[PDB]
């Protein structure tokens, strides 16, 4: 299906995001989710015995913090969370989103830079091990995270 | 086929180098941005070629390394063309004020 | 399908013969190094 | 002959080029003749004086304008560490390669140097040394033989 | 040969390392390179 566009052949995109696409749709090509932000918020939600039980959007986040040390309506989506006061609100995956998405938002390229750096690689371990363990299929002997390379 | 070739030298501050960047490639105080960097931990400046960054070798995590891109060194434009196309390095020195 | 590229080194020629030329006419010598001659 | 002109080439339109004539300094005059009737150039060095600024190197080069010798009668001498330098990195005799119009005689030939970049309205990054820089001294050395 | 000699002034990277560098891992050039003002590179490329 790949495009011969010359916008496919000019930008240059940080690799290990073109195969973390790869993964999100080798993902949701089974259980067949409404969206990839069903398949981070999902899977990335709740999924034991690995890394993978990591949260997308709480990295996302803890990223915006990662950012500083420690528009007030921003800091309503993180107090609205409750990390270091009465424990974990637990809001929705999708208040997660507006809050990590708003709070980087009025952040600086370069930072967004380096937040796409750590998020990328993150996300490439959490995504590449779920795809280990389920959705590879039984039939190619797969294993370890290089074999999948 | 080997005619004495007219040998040049110029200098090249880099302090220019990275000022007289484009903004698309965040140029920047030379200075001001390596004393950021010892200060901290980590960052970079400028381009994806021009950058300053600290290295990702397995030795040299600590290393700051600090890169220029040739080609916006325009040193093909300090002479005319046609009196050289081939144009090419006898060595290169350094001096860190 | 993917369309043929221009062939440089034959218009080469041309933009070489333009050059020379010029610098024929221009008094240049055979770089644009000018002589002077008797 | 003798002119400062800007430069005709495609390249070189802003390069400022500055020609003397041999037949005008009179090197013959400045010994007796019958002491050597060959009278020929050993090498040509080139100062700049100026304020060239650190960082700064010039730029020029040296052609010769009419037909000698030497190498395809083209041989420049580029001009850049600016005082009492010539086209070679580290000069030296005695080498076994000629220098750079060894050969020349010393009345025939036309001599041009030329900055590049010059002209400001189109603008060029040497116009302000060249704004500054006083005058050019050349220093020949030329073997009678 | 010298180190660079014969490489095109055009294509190419030029990158520059001072080890030990980063203060907070304790650096030995971390002062210094508090204080160096900026490089400056000479180049001699003979246009053949």
């Amino acid at each position: 299906s790949m495009a011969l566009s010359q916008q496919n052949m000019d930008i240059e995109l940080s690799t290990l995001s073109l195969s973390n696409e790869l993964l999100l749709e080798s993902i949701k090509t089974e259980s067949k989710l409404e969206n990839y932000t069903k398949v981070m918020e999902m899977l990335s939600t709740f999924r034991p015995s690995g890394a993978t039980p990591y949260h997308d959007a709480y990295e996302n986040v803890r990223e915006v913090i990662q950012l500083q040390d420690p528009a007030p309506q921003g800091v309503s989506a993180l107090v609205g969370l409750d990390y270091i006061q009465s424990m974990k609100e637990t809001p929705t995956y999708a208040q997660w989103e507006n809050a990590a998405g708003v709070l980087t938002a009025g952040l600086n390229s370069q930072q967004a830079n380096t937040l796409h750096a750590f998020l990328d690689e993150s996300r490439s371990a959490a995504l590449s091990t779920y795809y280990i363990r389920q959705v590879a299929k039984a039939a190619a002997a797969i294993k370890s995270r290089d074999d999948l390379y | 086929r080997d005619k004495r070739a007219l040998e040049v030298e110029r200098t090249v501050s880099l302090a220019e180098v990275y000022a007289g960047l484009p903004k698309d490639n965040g140029p920047f105080s030379l200075a001001q941005e390596i004393d950021k960097l010892v200060s901290q931990g980590s960052g970079s400046a400028g381009s994806g070629n021009n950058n300053l960054a600290f290295g990702a070798g397995t030795d040299t995590k600590t290393s700051l390394q600090a890169s220029v891109s040739f080609a916006d060194l325009k040193i093909r434009e300090d002479y005319p063309a046609s009196l050289g196309k081939i144009r090419r390095i006898k060595q290169i020195s350094v001096t860190l004020p | 399908l993917f369309l043929p590229q221009i062939n440089e080194v034959m218009m080469n020629y041309w933009q070489t013969l333009a050059q020379r030329v010029y610098n024929l006419r221009h008094n240049l010598s055979i770089d644009g190094q000018p002589l002077y001659l008797p | 002959n003798n002119n400062l002109a800007f430069g005709a080439g495609t390249d070189t339109k802003t390069s400022l080029q500055a020609s003397v004539s041999f037949a005008d300094l009179k090197i013959r005059e400045d010994y007796p003749a019958s002491l050597g009737k060959i009278r020929r150039i050993k090498q040509i060095s080139v100062t700049l004086p100026a304020l060239l600024g650190p960082y700064q190197d010039v730029q020029a080069i040296l052609s010769y304008g009419d037909k000698a010798g030497l190498a395809n009668g083209c041989e420049a001498l580029a001009v850049s560490h600016g005082m009492n330098d010539s086209g070679q990195f580290q000069l030296d005799f005695n080498d076994g390669k000629f220098l750079p119009f060894e050969g020349i005689a010393i009345d025939q030939g036309t001599l041009t140097l030329s900055f590049p970049n010059a002209s400001m309205p189109e603008k060029g990054k040497q116009a302000t040394m060249l704004k500054t820089l006083n005058d050019i001294i050349l220093h020949i050395r030329y073997t009678i033989k």
